[PDB]
RNA sequence: CACAAACGCGUCUCAGAGAUAAUUAAUGAUUUAAUCUUAACCUAAUUAACUCAUAAUAAAUCCAGCCCUAGAACAGGGCACA
């Protein structure tokens, strides 16, 4: 019974561990986890927490590039919100449809 | 960057007998009780005293002799 | 990148000593980052089973600051086990008796309630003032920023800034101060 | 090679002695009252080692004093080495006295019962008479149960020990156990007579510990006699410093000496 | 002093002052009018 | 005054030896970031 | 500013009032249409205990408050600024606005405990020995409630009781 | 009290500093008067507690046998004067 319960809970435990590692790596770059996640999602970058943690552990340059992209997206979103202008659009804020 | 510190000094060298001088730097030894030894190890490694105590037969028999190794 | 196995492992799991100034800083915010560093929650290689833990040295403990009237309201209660041996000491009295105890208890509470709490607490060093032994000083790597900005006093402001700050109201000449 | 002697200060403290408890004697006062004195014989008092104030406590220095001589054949190798380097035979009881830095004495200095003068207040520390594992009635003084009103196997039982709701007993509960074999200190013991030839101190009141046992004597730390050491020899008693032999027995201003005119009231 | 939940002046010389975290109706002419808000 | 390689170690001598090993591997081209061996049919 | 000068010359007391030059208001306020000083300088919902340059403009040299009929502020801002001045004085700001006592500065006391955002007086609050349970808890007040209308760039409400 | 000990009915000793709650007055604005102040600055008269000076232990690796005012066993103190 405990084996079944722990098999169910293993996904949650590993997801929480991945989230903690992502928080560690993002705070190491001076960026918060919710902002990093939402800005990476806004850039249409569909990478799960497992891949993000693997990149943080083994690809520091790639993870720093992702953090810089997320910070750029956050800055563009803040600038757009402050401006409230339809014409001004950020370079990385453009939305690409399916092909 | 900063230069590499180099420490090289032999104060056990004696001009009368270098054969005894060489063994003067190697004949250093010390023995302490279990309590003081555990306290010293904990102070050195910044840990608690509960880790250094030995374990019993029940735990020492169940350890896997050949754990799997990756990479 | 192209390191041997043993040096690569040593570099990955190397311990780090951090410095933290405690002058004019809130104990809760200091203890938050102290607990983060002690647990190793700042490392992407962190794991609960792993022994990843970093040392933190906090100075200027006696110069700690409490927000609000916590100095007069917050209490610490202990019990010696013997009947009639239950004591409740005010925060000010506890700080006067031992400056370290405040931040020590704050970090002890903020740390997780497992058996590793003692192990990570043994890695913590707290000093009332800027009097740190050289053996610990030589191990410091970096200093964490202060979580709270210390406000300036009136005399600490520069005269150019004082003049640049406009006079909101004009006092009458007939009034006496 | 005497160490420099510093002037007495109001915040200074003096070193103590280690004597042997001989017995008890009566002593009558000039007002007709009768007190009981205890004889403490200073056989071998010697300063063994000196510990710096910073290395011992950070407030006061520590002076180590040895008791009466013992045999070399029953002491450990480290103790024998320490005494060989010191130059003195091993002592029985080794004690530490907290003294101020201005009253330090060179190790190896002997001490005599003339260190205390007639009329002074001393504190006595010793292990009391150990009565072993004694019952609660003898230990804490608990009253027993009635002897013959039907009580069954209870005449000396402690009775109830705790409460029902607590479901446990408090650590401060008084229970039978070891009694007597512990170090106790009696404060404010007045000294009346000092015998120089035999190095004997007559201390008023009872002395904790059995006879023929080592006793640690120091000045009174009570606030009533905090500054009584001004008239006393500050560093210690030096028999060679004065170059004058003290009388055989020094009495207090109220002690009725054995040679007396048989005082009568008027 | 009388401890009350509601304080009211019993004469024109009673004055209300906030001291020690409580309210106090103090009167000098009539000392019996000393009231302390609980 | 140009960094060619770096190496960690427990002691300074071991770190220097590891740095020398890393520099030698970089010079010889046998690096962890090298081209993987080509397994194809020419 | 008016100053009272007393001169003693042979059992004779001379009391005189002397008028000194005083600084005036800056020529250009951002909102000249505002009747209230703070409300016209657009510092409303902006100042705090940290802003000492604004609080020090109108306070007595001994740390006393200034009358509203002379200052000209609205009632709410007057109360808020009074609270901020009290908080700064309790925290330790305005070091030069204390009375000079040559006799009392020699007998030093215990070091001043560092504090900020203090609401009540340090000498009037008794320690909470019960502290309450989770559902009923005696929360510790921090800061003055009059400052709840300040601008919040983060948007999170200011915790007045913790 | 038919043991050299134990015992009371017999004898000796019993403490300095800070700190406070209630409550007193100095100085002082909001509220240029006054006002002990969930306004500051230092204030002084101040309960019991509670801590701290101070007090005790606080010299590691000889322990076969013999004594002990030391002790259930285990431990501890002595075995050179004689
Ligand atoms: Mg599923
Ligand atoms: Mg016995
Ligand atoms: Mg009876
Ligand atoms: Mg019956
Ligand atoms: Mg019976
Ligand atoms: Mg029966
Ligand atoms: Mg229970
Ligand atoms: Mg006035
Ligand atoms: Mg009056
Ligand atoms: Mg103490
Ligand atoms: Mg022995
Ligand atoms: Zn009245
Ligand atoms: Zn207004």
């Amino acid at each position: 019974v405990k084996c079944t319960r722990a098999r169910r809970l293993k996904k949650r435990s590993l997801r929480t561990l991945w989230i903690n590692r992502i928080t560690a790596a993002s705070q190491e770059h001076g960026l918060k986890y919710p902002a990093f996640i939402i800005n990476l999602i806004k850039c249409q970058v569909e990478l799960n927490r497992k891949v993000l943690a693997d990149l943080a552990i083994y690809e520091p340059k790639t993870f720093k590039s992702l953090a810089a992209l997320a910070k750029r997206r956050r800055e563009e979103g803040f600038a757009a919100a402050l401006g409230d202008g339809k014409e001004p659009d950020g370079i990385f804020s453009r939305v690409v449809q399916h092909r | 960057t900063k230069p590499i510190p180099r420490p090289d000094p032999v104060h056990n060298i004696e001009e009368t007998h270098d054969l005894v001088l060489k063994t003067r730097l190697e004949e250093k030894g010390e023995h302490l009780e279990q309590g003081p030894m555990i306290e010293q190890l904990s102070k050195m490694f910044f840990t608690t005293k509960h880790r250094w105590y030995p374990r019993g037969q029940y735990h020492r028999r169940r350890r896997k002799p050949n754990p799997p190794k990756d990479r | 990148s192209s390191f041997s196995k043993a040096p690569q492992q040593w570099a990955t799991f190397a311990r780090v000593w951090y410095l933290l100034d405690g002058k004019m800083q809130p104990p809760g915010k200091l203890a938050a980052m102290a607990s983060v560093k002690l647990q190793g929650l700042h490392k992407p290689v962190y794991h609960q089973l792993s022994d990843c833990g970093d040392h933190v040295v906090i100075m200027n403990t006696r110069h700690i600051a409490f927000s609000g009237n916590k100095w007069e309201q917050k209490v610490y209660s202990s019990h010696t086990g013997y009947p009639g041996g239950f004591r409740q000491v005010t925060a000010a009295q506890l700080h006067q008796k031992d400056p370290v105890a405040i931040v020590k208890l704050a970090i002890y509470g903020m740390l997780p309630k497992n058996l590793h709490r003692r192990t990570m607490m043994q890695r913590l060093h707290l000093f009332p003032d800027e009097d740190i032994p050289e053996d610990i000083l030589k191990n410091l790597v970096e200093e964490l920023p202060q979580p709270r900005k210390v406000p300036r006093r009136l005399d600490e402001y520069t005269q150019e800034e004082i003049e640049a700050f406009p006079r909101v109201w004009s006092p009458p000449e007939d009034y006496r101060l | 090679e005497p160490w420099p002697i510093h002037p007495w200060e109001p915040g200074s403290s003096r070193v103590g002695l280690i004597a042997l408890k001989l017995g008890m004697m009566p002593l009558w006062t000039k007002d007709g009252q009768k007190h009981v004195v205890t004889l403490l014989q200073v056989q071998d008092c010697h300063v063994l080692k000196y510990t710096p104030k910073e290395n011992h406590n950070g407030r006061m220095a520590a002076l180590t004093v040895g008791g009466k001589t013992v045999s070399h054949f029953h002491k450990s190798a480290s103790i024998l080495e320490f005494y060989q380097e010191l130059g003195l035979p091993p002592k029985q009881k080794v004690k530490i006295f907290n003294v101020t830095e201005n009253a330090v004495i060179k190790p190896g200095t002997p001490l005599y019962a003339a260190h205390f003068r007639p009329g002074q207040y001393v504190d006595v520390t010793a292990k009391t008479i150990g009565k072993g594992f004694q019952g609660v009635m003898r230990r804490w003084g608990f009253k027993g149960q009635p002897a013959t009103h039907g009580q069954t196997k209870t005449h000396r039982r402690p009775g109830a020990i705790s409460t029902g709701d607590v479901a446990r007993v408090w650590p401060g509960t008084k229970m039978p156990g070891q009694l007597g074999n512990i170090d106790r200190t009696a404060f404010g013991l007045k000294v009346w007579r000092i015998n120089t030839k035999h190095n004997i101190i007559y201390v008023n009141g009872s002395v904790p510990g059995h006879k023929n046992c080592l006793v640690k004597i120091k000045d009174s730390k009570l606030p009533a006699y905090k500054d009584f050491c001004k008239n006393l020899p500050f560093p210690t008693y030096f028999p060679d410093g004065d170059e004058e032999a003290l009388p055989e027995d020094l009495y207090d201003e109220n002690v009725c000496q054995p040679g007396a005119p048989s005082i009568t009231f008027t | 002093f009388k401890t009350k939940g509601v304080l009211k002046k019993r004469c024109r010389d009673c004055y209300l002052v906030k001291r020690r975290g409580r309210w106090f109706i103090y009167c000098k002419t009539n000392p019996k009018h000393k009231q302390r808000q609980m | 005054r140009k960094l060619i390689a770096e190496g960690p170690g427990e002691t300074v001598l071991v770190a220097e030896e590891e740095a020398a090993r890393v520099a030698l591997r970089k010079l010889f081209g046998f690096t962890e970031n090298r081209r993987p061996w080509d397994y194809s049919k020419p | 500013f008016r100053e009272v000068v007393e001169i003693l010359d042979g059992k004779t007391t001379i009391i005189e009032g002397r008028i000194t030059e005083t600084p005036q208001e800056s020529p250009n306020p951002p909102n000249p249409t505002g009747q209230c000083p703070i409300c016209r300088w657009n510092l409303k919902h902006k100042y705090n205990y940290e802003d000492v340059l604004l609080l020090s403009q109108f306070i007595r040299p001994h740390g006393g408050m200034l009358p509203r009929r002379i200052t000209g502020l609205c009632q709410e801002e007057h109360l808020k600024i009074e609270e901020c001045v009290k908080m700064a004085h309790r925290a330790g700001l305005l070091p030069n606005h204390r009375p000079k006592l040559p006799e009392g500065f020699v007998p030093k006391s215990k070091p001043r405990l560092n504090r900020y955002l203090t609401r009540w007086s340090p000498r009037s609050v008794k320690p909470i020995y019960n502290k309450g349970h989770r559902w009923n808890k005696v929360r510790m007040p921090v800061g003055s409630p009059l400052l709840k209308d300040n601008v919040s760039y983060s948007g999170r409400p200011l915790l007045l009781y913790h």
